[PDB]
């Protein structure tokens, strides 16, 4: 039987009842606002007093602006205390990714029977970094590379970064500024500008975009935006897939003619949808994340196409102490054109690399270029002779990836404890086992005209590899190292068994 | 969009219920009032011996509901008046 | 420490003796040459066959933070060549820096520096030049810097 | 920078108003 | 001498050398100024207002300078500076809550400023915040009192 000093909550306590139930009762009352109930047991519960929160203060925020932490709380000052109104605040801070640890505490107000002090403690993480360097010699000249990226710029909450490079063959730069909080209610605003002039064929492009978004629920948010890209191409090497597109656009390049040009002006509309219930920024143990984005063209553009990309992952713990965890990952996407227009090749999907599929060379998975028989000053000993009139008299096969219109990648990763625990590694290094596989294939591939060549429309040629990976959030930023051994490969494929990259994505 | 974007519920002030408000009577001491209702959250910073109990809630995509209770005391700490405003004008 | 060896191939037969620290030997066929090596901290690497050349060197210590190491090698088609490396290490209460340079006659020369800061600053560079060869590098430099916030 | 800080000056009340009682802290004595 | 000698001299006075090289974790072995822990070269260069950062170090510095006063001529002005810097923190918090709408927090937060920093500029600038907060409700007498204190000053 159950009895107690309850404020009428007999139905709720009966529902709870129908050895640990005493704590579920404590949680129920904490939701109502009793900070220190007493339960004895044939159980008698003394609800106690109602409590109010006197003030909220933070310690350890030496770099971040105070507004950054207060905006993430749900419990307001001058209101009754609730357990649900603080614990979510604790989870909320972890999702920013700006802290090493998050602690919570409840203190009594001296001399005040019904008031408490709510205190949060954080340790700020070193997360940003700036790099530059040069390369110079009389043989090639001097090249420059520099840029900066930070998630939190001087503690103001703004996500910014500037990158670019200049060398003898290409000019590239981008600038991005995003404000995660434009209004007090969580409305976001940001965008970017870029320039990409690649002189090597000739490939010159530039453009900008602006994106708006806002939350719609506690775990869901929406995004939308606009942008513009300029594309001017010239002297492209004739290819079957490339000319299919050109014919779709109404172009008629001369047969095997290296002297050509093409430019387009494409206006697009951006949108997306996200879900995020993860309990950590760097190393999560629970929840799942879904990121669905895409773009469509609008009237007045030269190209007519759409693109949808899905990126999601799920973490499920095995051990009660979250030392054994299993991670699933999958990526999906699809695109096409409208009105008879093919999707432009510069938006094609690529797969492979240390980031997307381990053990394969970056962007080497997928259909390969098929070159037509011209002449050049590189024919004697420097050019791809089968692309000229002398090296070949028919269509030449190659291993040159062109990208596709559809892809699918998935992997299963088994996350385990490290070989040992140390103060510098206990919460900074994690190791795991994985199984990676995926596939990229084309559409509108006319296998009836080209029979002696591979059929790129058959999605069943699945690429697969496996290996071991090491993650480290080093003082110089995230780093991931891994080794994998491919098992299933097809003619034209390339592999890299030892790969690493920056641990960002 | 103004009515679409999610907003968290905001609570302000002390909790009140009719079951407890009806228990206050003129002649009670400050200790009896604080015991029955709890510690006041607002007072007159400029010296008036009065306590303010304000219950205000503003749910998302909802209007504002509130009740204002003003308690006045004499120099002896004895409650002199009960100002009950069940709703905002 | 010593003994004879022989090997055969699918009618050709090659024989020789391995005899010993400086180790020497010879080889003949049934098509001849000599070889030797040593592991002291000095080393010897001698190869002579009916192409010739030899490399030898030793790491010398000058200071507790500096060293000199000759590693000269000769190549015969005689092409003169030699290589002697030097270096020094630096440290402090909150830092350590290593600088490196060298010269190898053909003549290749290079310099570089590696600095290690307390937590978020990494810097280094390299420069290459050469002289008196049939080809030469006049001046080339590479450098990088990283600063983390 | 600290040498450029503006001077402090106590606020006064209009007749009929009582100011909050100064807390027992952050008291700076008059010095030369 | 030179700070370069002071570094060499570290092989063997220690507090000065730690200060000169900003060895702030080592200067605490003396247990006078810990103000260096409230700033950053990057924040300084760009002119970032540090009023919204953690004030606990400033509070400790205030306590130690008070103990020393209870060099004095400059320490007094430093105490005035730190007191004003502390008042700015409360001001910023009050503005945040005003924007969010937690008017009850605004009223209690400002009242605290009135009790603790009655002589700083931050308090005079904060005063208009209470009138607004009172005008979101029907607590007109407090708004009248605030208007009267504002008009006098």
């Amino acid at each position: 039987e159950v009895s107690g000093n309850l404020a009428g909550h007999s139905a709720e306590i009966e529902q709870l009842t129908k050895t640990k139930m005493e704590d579920d009762i404590k949680k129920l009352l904490g939701r109502y606002g009793y900070a220190y109930p007493r339960v004895q047991s044939r159980v008698n519960v003394d609800a106690g007093n109602r409590f109010y929160v006197r003030k909220i203060r933070f310690e350890g925020n030496d770099t971040s602006k105070d507004a950054v932490l207060r905006r993430e709380m749900r419990q307001m000052e001058g209101a009754w205390l609730g357990s649900d109104l603080v614990d979510q605040g604790k989870e909320r801070l972890n999702r920013l990714g700006f802290f090493e640890t998050v602690d919570t505490d409840t203190q009594r107000v001296p001399g005040s029977p019904d008031q408490v002090d709510v205190v949060y403690k954080v340790k700020e993480r070193n997360t940003g970094c700036f790099n530059f360097g040069i390369g110079y010699g009389t043989e090639s000249g001097v090249s420059f590379q520099a840029g900066v990226q930070q998630d939190n710029w001087l503690g103001t909450g703004y996500a910014v970064g500037i990158n670019g490079t200049k060398n003898d063959y290409q000019t590239y730069a981008e600038l991005s500024v995003t404000n995660p909080y434009f209004t007090v209610d969580g409305v976001s605003l940001g965008g970017r500008l870029f320039y990409n002039d690649f002189q090597a064929y000739t490939n010159k492009s530039y453009g900008t975009d602006v994106t708006l978004g806002f939350p719609i629920n506690e775990y869901n948010s929406l995004r939308a935006g606009l942008g513009y890209v300029h594309n001017s191409l010239s002297n492209m090497q004739p290819q079957v897939a490339m000319w299919r597109y050109l014919y779709s656009m109404g172009e008629h390049p001369s047969t095997s003619d290296q002297d050509n040009s093409f430019k387009t002006d494409d206006f697009t509309f951006n949108y997306g949808w996200t879900y995020n219930k993860l309990d950590r920024g760097y190393f999560p143990t629970d929840g799942s994340r879904v990121n669905l984005t895409g773009k469509v063209t609008i009237p007045g553009s030269d190209n007519e196409y759409y693109k949808v990309t899905l990126d999601t992952a799920t973490y499920v713990p095995i051990d009660d102490d979250h030392k054994w965890v299993v991670l699933g990952r999958t990526r999906w996407g699809y695109g096409d054109g409208l009105g008879g227009k093919e999707m432009p090749f510069y938006e094609n999907f690529y797969a492979g690399g240390s980031s997307t599929v381990r053990g394969f060379q970056s962007n080497t998975i997928g259909p390969k270029a098929v070159y037509f028989p011209q002449a050049s000053n590189y024919d004697p000993d420097y050019d791809y002779e089968c692309a000229t009139q002398d090296g070949a008299k028919d269509l030449c096969k190659s291993d040159d990836a062109v990208g596709g219109n559809a892809m699918a990648v998935a992997s299963l990763e088994f996350i385990t404890p490290t070989p040992f625990i140390s103060d510098k590694y206990a919460n900074s290094v994690r190791t795991s086992f994985f199984w990676d596989m995926g596939t990229v294939w084309d559409t509108n591939w006319d296998s009836s005209q080209y029979s002696g060549y591979p059929d790129y429309s058959d999605p069943s040629n699945i690429r697969m590899s496996a290996g071991i990976a090491l993650q480290w959030m080093s003082p110089l930023g995230p780093l991931v190292f891994s080794y994998a051994q491919p098992f299933k490969k097809y003619d034209g494929d390339k592999a890299e068994q030892f790969q690493f990259n920056i641990g960002k994505t | 969009l103004e009515r679409v974007v999610y907003r968290p519920d905001i609570n302000q002030g002390n909790y009140l219920t009719a079951n407890d408000v009806s228990k206050i009577r003129v002649g009670m001491t400050q200790q009896q009032v604080a015991y029955a209702l709890g510690t006041p959250l607002m007072s007159d910073p400029f010296g008036t011996n009065t306590w303010f109990y304000v219950f205000r809630q503003q749910p998302g995509h909802e209007g504002v509901t509130q009740q204002t209770l003003t308690l006045t005391f004499n120099s002896s700490g004895v409650l002199t008046n009960i100002d009950n405003k069940p709703a905002l004008s | 420490e010593a003994g004879a060896w022989a090997r055969i191939m699918s009618t050709h037969v090659q024989v020789g003796v391995d005899k010993k620290d400086l180790f020497t030997g010879f080889t003949v066929t049934h098509g001849a040459g000599l070889y030797a090596s040593a592991m002291f901290g000095a080393y010897i690497d001698l190869i002579g066959k009916y192409y010739a050349g030899a490399e030898a060197g030793y790491r010398y210590h000058v200071t507790e933070d500096a060293w000199i190491e000759p590693q000269a090698e000769l190549v015969y088609g005689l092409i003169g060549r030699t290589g002697v490396d030097v270096g020094k290490s630096f440290s402090g209460k909150d830092w350590k820096v290593t600088a490196r340079a060298g010269l190898g006659y053909q003549m290749l020369m290079s310099v570089g520096l590696n600095a290690e800061i307390r937590d978020n600053v990494r810097f280094g560079l390299e420069f290459e030049k050469s002289a008196f060869g049939k080809y030469n590098v006049d001046n080339a430099v590479n450098a990088n810097f990283r600063y983390c916030f | 920078a600290y040498l450029e800080a503006a001077p402090l000056a106590e606020l006064h009340a209009p007749a009929g108003m009582i100011l909050p009682v100064t807390s027992g802290d952050y008291a700076i004595p008059v010095t030369n | 001498g030179n700070w370069r000698q002071a570094i060499t001299q570290l092989e063997a006075d220690l507090i000065y050398a730690y200060y000169k090289n900003a060895d702030l974790p080592l200067a605490q072995a003396a247990i006078l100024t810990n103000m260096a822990l409230d700033d950053s070269a990057l924040q300084g260069f760009f002119g970032v207002d540090r009023s919204d950062r953690d004030p606990q170090h400033a509070r400790a510095a205030f306590s130690d300078f008070s103990k020393l006063v209870r060099y004095t001529t400059d320490a007094t002005k430093r105490l005035v500076f730190l007191k004003d810097r502390l008042a700015k923190y409360e001001y910023s918090v009050a503005e945040y809550y005003t924007e969010r709408g937690a008017w009850v927090a605004v009223v209690n937060r400002v009242e605290g400023m009135l009790r603790d920093y009655p002589d700083t500029q931050a308090t005079r600038d904060a005063l208009p915040l209470m009138e607004n907060a009172y005008r979101q409700m029907q607590m007109n007498a407090q708004a009248e009192k605030v208007a009267k204190i504002i008009a006098a000053n």
